């Protein structure tokens, strides 16, 4: 398809409350134009609709908490989760309107409340 | 307060139709372009295309163009997307949203309805 | 200005500011 794809890294990541937590976006093709970046960060709750979070790759939506920052241009996009909180663990969405409209596969966020078990014998 | 409700989802055979309803309030309908954007279960969010209100005037993307129709009812202040020929692919939540336009020039999806589920059964 | 979609029209209201 002619589409611009869009391609979320990783595809699930777990973390805790206070953590900083990062969330790549890789464009198949710029999504820049006249000196913005045409991208959006969606966050999405369980049997939700999506949220916007950031617009034009940096910019925070009214009303969305100043942890969340976006960052990047052309192909390359970072969504930094910084002091992570029990609310933010959702599916995150990169988002492109460069040419029509986009989504990358999306990125689940889960809440790690307890350590991950050794599986010594 | 601006709002979306969808409504006319189900559980379809293969080969079978449906068409779904988007009821706007809050706005008034006309000036913004309202789209259909569906999501596989636990899979990505889909564009399928975009109609203005006003002039009627509609895009909709060529992977659903032979099956797929969208339209509006002003009186209604409300849109509907008409699904033929389903198949088990098109399994999935099916959201209306529009798009709005900052004075920056930036324009995304800031409103979206509930959703409602569409199951292509055997 | 032949849009006749909301990407043409961003694009074009984007360019002009």
């Amino acid at each position: 398809s002619g589409d611009i794809q869009l391609t979320q890294s990783p595809s699930s990541l777990s973390a805790s409350v206070g953590d900083r937590v990062t969330i790549t976006c890789r464009a198949s093709e710029s999504v820049d134009y006249y000196g913005s970046s045409l991208l959006q960060w969606y966050q999405q709750k369980p049997g939700k609709a999506p949220k916007l979070l950031i617009y034009a790759a940096s910019k925070l939506a009214s009303g969305v908490p100043s942890r969340f920052s976006g960052s990047g241009s052309g192909t390359d996009f970072t969504l930094t989760i910084s002091s992570l909180q029990p609310e933010d663990f959702a599916t995150y969405y990169c988002q492109q309107t460069r040419k029509a409209y986009t989504f990358g596969q999306g990125t689940k966020l889960e809440i790690k409340t307890g350590s991950e078990n050794l599986y010594f014998q | 307060e601006v709002q979306l409700v969808e409504s006319g989802g189900g559980l379809v055979q293969p080969g079978g139709s449906l068409r779904l309803s988007c009821a706007a309030s809050g706005f008034t309908f006309s000036s913004y372009w309202m789209h259909w954007v569906r999501q596989a279960p636990g899979k990505g969010l889909e564009w399928i295309g975009e109609i203005k209100p006003s002039n009627e005037l509609t895009n909709v993307h060529e992977k659903f163009k032979d099956r797929f129709t969208i339209s509006v009812d002003k009186a209604k202040n409300s849109a509907y997307l008409q699904m033929n020929s389903l198949r088990a692919e098109d399994t999935a939540v099916y959201y209306c949203t529009r798009t709005i336009t900052t004075t920056e020039g930036y324009w995304f999806f800031d409103v979206w309805g509930q959703g409602t589920l569409v199951t292509v059964s055997s | 200005g032949d849009c006749r979609s909301s990407t043409c029209e961003g694009l074009d209201l984007l360019r002009k500011i």
